[PDB]
């Protein structure tokens, strides 16, 4: 029915701890396997942290909240799926004795966790090092981190090219006191949109500056390059004009039928004359173009592209600047698309496309992927997304954090230094985060096969007296420097990991009752 | 434990009556209150609501928590439906009504066990309510602390306590309060009300946050695109044109290109096109417009005519702002000019009337300022801050801080919160009880005790020791009643409540913890009426 007071606190933490345990083996390159036993006769050995959490049912709503944490993390950044779940679980576990044994009110617990987050975020910055995100060779070395140990490792040179050039193009690199400061906002999902075209190989892929349109044209043989581009965007089709009111036409003599046909031709021409009056070079219409209109416009020295939705016209307008006009007759001479390099209408893979590649960077691009089959096109896309996620995380901040558990251990040590200076009851739940952070270097040792106490103690001592670049060697299990053994990760991931882990723990810790009802 | 095996009243069902149903009713109302109780106060904790399918939501909204609670006893449903009615009259207080109602029912059950008839409990409770409401009218206050002092700044500081702007709240909270106090107006028929949508907001990253400006009028983001005109026009008064339709030279058509071989023909065309649009300019000039606020812009030849007439033509105005400037000046926002065949403003029909218009430079922004209209009751704030991120957040904090203060000011009849009214009533009703001398004082005394559930619950939700806070709270209110009949005191000790952050007793009127009068009068009555409905049930038949 309901679980009240300490029943909610124990139940929420208990479930979250169970979720954390599921994936403790998923951390590090030496991650161990789990056997997922289906209600059917099958069994899955897949060790992907996301799949394991997805494909295993959970009972307690608190466990479902933990699942939402991983889903949010996946949307924010390309990694941390298991970090936020393991860390959030340990934070709850560390807060458990404080709710029960110390009888510390949840309000006190939450306040300290917010303060511990603020301090943890500072430390993650302090221990990080810059990289020159404008040095393409340095960026290629970073991007490969998410490409190796995969079949497509031999593509990594092209995958880095595609990822790096596209994200640089869309990065909103701007600052001023009037139009505001985008602060290097990157949204690859909307701006780097990728299109897959049959034919060629991975090496033939290209990043375009403009819009890649999948719609065909009125004639295959039209100008491909224009010296002074002018672009028209229209909704209304080019067809016989009809009135809005009542019309009654009564024909007795057959001779007058030809007069009606001549009028029908004129009305179509008149629409085209208004289009041609403003000297266009490419006309795009959402609705269709009559056979007469097709010839009327082409003979005027322009190309015509048909069946392009408002959604595409909005993209075309961003890269051309052309204004969308509903009615053909209202087209204005101010509708232009100049400084566009091509209107190529090439048929690629036995499919017609239209390219608006230009010399502009209006906060957007398109990646064009080539491949000899749909499987190749999907394989390139699916793996490229990993490269693009890293390119986003790196280009969004030049600071890289040390891996191998080094960053998390540095937060543990530095929080301990501040904890001794924190007065009041909040000192206790404050320590909870300091200890919880060590779940990462601890788990890495366990998955490597070392001693979780003797190696973790030595690791802590190295950070306590020495530098914050000391981590765990994923392959050997030994304590090694993270500069000699580069395992560096973008700060963006580490900052969001600790941020969302503590916030998620707070969401469960502050709930002292679960009640049923509809 | 459960009430069954009646073995009486030969009907198709069971009979639950007497102490059995009375104890059951107490258990039901406590079961409901135990759910919503912890949501009371801004420091309280939320709770999870899980449905029968597998989904859930987490909320501290008392109305949602109660409505989505599975209640299997009608004694509890009465209180849930009460809260649903509360939302339809007040919109808030649902948590405090259920909490009080449950405590009254529990206290009433004790009186029944002590041989006080339910009829005399219901009577005494209603008698206590009548005096309780009369007491609220005595502690009732109106909008105060605006002249020679400000306490409204603590209202804004509270609303900004979670916002990036909060760091500079010691400087900005004055702008939030002053902007609202300066625009106190009357909407219709003497209602007397603070504007809802007043106080336009701009931003620029030119200086530190403490350099943000408050302008007593409309700051219209626009320019004149010329230095020919002075920055101060209309010393005596101004007629203002709020226009949308442009003053651009006429065109043959947007889709037609003019191709002329003989320059004489082109010059004749250009002059005619000017002649057409000058009809709009001339009628604006002839109508006496000294400031012309045109959304789609004014042409260069058209501005020239205005400048020579000593009229300030203004280019690229924001239509959304002109909607409010037009109304403030008595003007009409002109979407299009026409009369019959020509165009005109009909001799100052579209124009408004105002005092003074100036062109101000804000350090990377620029506006024409409309100050002193026939009736504006508005203002503009120009926000400055650390960076563009802070500027957008500061605007959001300004909109919120303005709303919170306006909601407090919206009611002209307010009472202190923080347990001030409940604890003050506790003292008053305990004293009232002593004047009866028969039976009602037993219900009145328990009624007074029940009121303390609110300041108790608030303290518990604050993670404080509720026993010391309530004891101290009552001590202050007791003193305020001791001197009341004499009006001899060093301190009134009146309106002191619970500070749920620091854990101490504070003066709530200065601290800024206010609730509207209607909230306390309705909450006390609402809780009682449900309690009476349940106390009147001494029998249940279950078929």
């Amino acid at each position: 029915e309901r679980t009240t007071g300490r029943q909610a606190q124990i139940s929420n933490i208990t479930a979250a701890k169970a979720v954390a345990d599921v994936i403790r083996t998923c951390l590090g390159p030496k991650a161990m396997l789990k056997m997922l036993l289906d209600p059917m006769g099958g069994l899955v050995l897949t060790n992907d942290g996301h799949a394991i959490l997805r494909e295993i049912d959970v009972a307690h709503p608190a466990a479902k909240s933990m699942l939402e944490l991983s889903r949010t993390q996946d949307e924010e950044v390309g990694d941390g799926t298991t970090t936020v779940i393991i860390l959030a679980g340990e934070i709850l576990a560390q807060c458990a004795p404080y709710l029960i044994e110390k009888n510390i009110h949840p309000v006190i617990i939450i306040q300290a966790l917010k303060k511990a987050l603020t301090d943890a975020l500072e430390v993650i910055k302090q221990v990080s090092k810059p990289v020159d995100v404008e040095n393409d060779a340095a960026m290629k070395k970073l991007i490969q981190a998410s490409i190796g140990t995969k079949y497509v490792i031999h593509w990594s040179e092209k995958m880095c090219e595609l990822a790096l050039d596209a994200v640089k193009t869309v990065r909103k690199d701007l600052g001023q006191t009037v139009e505001g400061e985008p602060n290097f906002e990157i949204d690859i999902k909307r701006y780097v949109r990728v299109e897959k075209i049959p034919g060629g190989d991975v090496l033939d892929s290209r990043v375009l500056k403009g819009v890649l349109l999948n719609k065909d044209v009125v004639h295959p043989k039209m100008s491909r390059h224009i010296e002074n581009p002018r672009v028209v965007l229209l909704d209304c089709p080019l067809e016989y004009k009809k009135g809005e009111s009542q019309t009654n036409i009564e024909i007795e003599k057959e001779e007058d039928w030809n007069r009606i046909l001549q009028i029908e031709e004129e009305q179509v021409q008149l629409m085209c004359e208004q289009i041609l009056a403003v000297r266009p070079t490419l006309v795009i219409t959402e609705k269709g173009v009559s056979d007469l209109a097709q010839h009327y416009l082409l003979k005027g020295g322009c190309s015509v592209l048909r069946r392009v939705k408002k959604s595409d016209n909005n993209r075309i307008a961003r890269v051309t600047g052309a204004t969308i006009v509903n009615r053909v007759e209202d087209l204005k001479e101010s509708d232009v698309g100049t400084n566009c390099g091509l209107f190529k209408v090439e048929m690629i893979g036995d499919e017609y496309f239209s390219f608006l590649d230009n010399c502009k960077e209006p906060k957007a691009c398109t990646i064009m992927l080539r491949g000899g089959s749909k499987d190749i096109l999907n394989e390139i896309d699916r793996n490229l997304q990993d490269a693009m996620a890293v390119a986003r995380n790196v280009m969004l901040s030049p600071s890289l954090s040390p891996g191998g558990g080094a960053t998390e251990m540095a937060v543990s040590v530095k929080l301990a230094e501040k904890a001794k200076q924190l007065e009041g009851i909040q000192q206790w739940p404050y320590q909870a985060v300091a200890d919880a952070m060590e779940c990462i270097p601890r788990t890495l040792i366990q998955n490597a096969g070392g001693d979780p106490i003797r190696l973790l103690s030595q690791l802590r001592a190295k950070h306590a007296q020495g530098n914050f670049t000391t981590g765990i060697d994923g392959d050997k299990g030994k304590i090694v420097d993270m500069v000699s053994y580069g395992i560096w990760e973008p700060e963006v991931i580490k900052q969001q990991s600790v941020k969302t882990a503590i916030e998620s723990a707070c969401l469960l810790l502050r709930v002292d009752d679960i009640v049923s009802g509809v | 434990f459960n009430n069954s095996r009646s073995d009486t009243l030969f009907l198709g069902g069971e009979k639950i009556s007497g102490d059995d149903i009375r104890n059951q009713n107490v258990l039901a109302t406590m079961a409901v209150a135990n759910v919503v109780k912890s949501s009371l106060g801004p420091v309280g904790l939320d709770k999870m609501l899980v449905d029968d399918i597998g989904d859930f939501t987490v909320t501290n909204d008392g109305a949602t928590i109660l409505s989505l609670l599975d209640v299997q006893h009608p004694a509890g449903k009465i209180l849930v439906e009460l809260a649903q009615q509360q939302d339809r009259e007040i919109g808030d207080g649902t948590t405090s009504v259920v909490i009080i109602a449950s405590e009254l029912l529990k206290r009433a059950n004790e009186l029944v066990k002590n041989k006080i008839h339910p009829t005399t409990i219901i009577t005494g409770f209603r008698v206590a309510l009548r005096e309780a409401i009369r007491f609220i009218n005595e502690v009732l206050s109106t909008s105060v602390d605006t002249l020679g002092k400000e306490t409204l700044i603590n209202i804004a500081k509270t609303s900004m306590s979670s916002k990036i702007i909060g760091a500079d709240s010691d400087f900005f909270s004055n702008m939030v309060v002053d902007a609202l106090l300066a625009v106190k107006t009357q909407n219709s028929k003497g209602e007397i009300k603070y504007p809802v949508k007043a106080v336009n907001v701009l931003k620029a990253h030119g200086k530190s946050a403490t350099e943000s400006l408050l302008v007593p009028g409309y700051a219209l983001n626009c320019t004149v695109a010329s230095q020919a005109m002075p920055k101060r026009i209309a010393g005596g008064n101004v007629k203002i044109a709020c226009l949308d339709l442009n003053l651009q030279k006429a065109r043959m058509a947007m889709g037609v290109q003019i191709n002329i071989d003989d320059p004489e023909q082109l010059e004749q065309i250009r002059k005619r096109e000017a002649g057409i649009v000058l009809e709009r300019v001339k009628k604006i000039i002839d109508a006496g417009a000294q400031v012309v606020l045109t959304t789609k812009g004014i042409d260069d030849l058209c501005l020239k005519e205005f400048v020579e007439a000593k009229i300030m033509g203004v280019r690229r105005c924001k239509k959304e702002d002109l909607r409010r400037i037009a109304r403030a000046t008595g003007a009409t926002l002109v979407s299009s000019m026409s009369n019959l065949e020509g165009e005109e403003t009909f001799e100052s029909s579209y124009l408004g009337l105002c005092d003074e218009v100036v062109q101000a430079k804000f350090s990377d922004d620029e506006c024409i300022l409309i100050k002193g209209t026939s009736k504006h009751s508005s203002s503009s704030i120009i926000l400055r801050g650390a960076n563009d991120y802070s500027l957008d957040e500061m605007e959001r904090s300004l909109h919120d801080s303005l709303s919170v203060v306006k909601r407090t000011l919206e009611s002209g009849n307010v009472v202190p919160g923080g347990g001030c009214v409940e604890a003050a009533l506790n003292i008053y009703l305990d004293n009232f009880a002593t004047t009866v001398g028969s039976r009602e004082q037993l219900a009145i005394a328990e009624f007074a005790a029940a009121l303390l559930i609110i300041p108790k619950t608030l303290a518990v939700n604050a993670a404080k020791d509720s026993s010391e806070l309530v004891a101290k709270l009552r001590s202050y209110h007791a003193a305020s009643q001791m001197a009341k009949p004499e009006d001899v005191k060093r301190r009134s000790y009146r309106n002191y409540g619970l500070d749920l952050i620091r854990g101490k007793i504070v003066d709530e009127i200065h601290a800024g913890v206010l609730e509207p009068t209607i909230s306390k009068v309705k909450s006390l009555k609402s809780a009682l009426e449900a309690c009476v409905a349940i106390l009147r049930i001494d029998t249940m038949i279950t078929v």
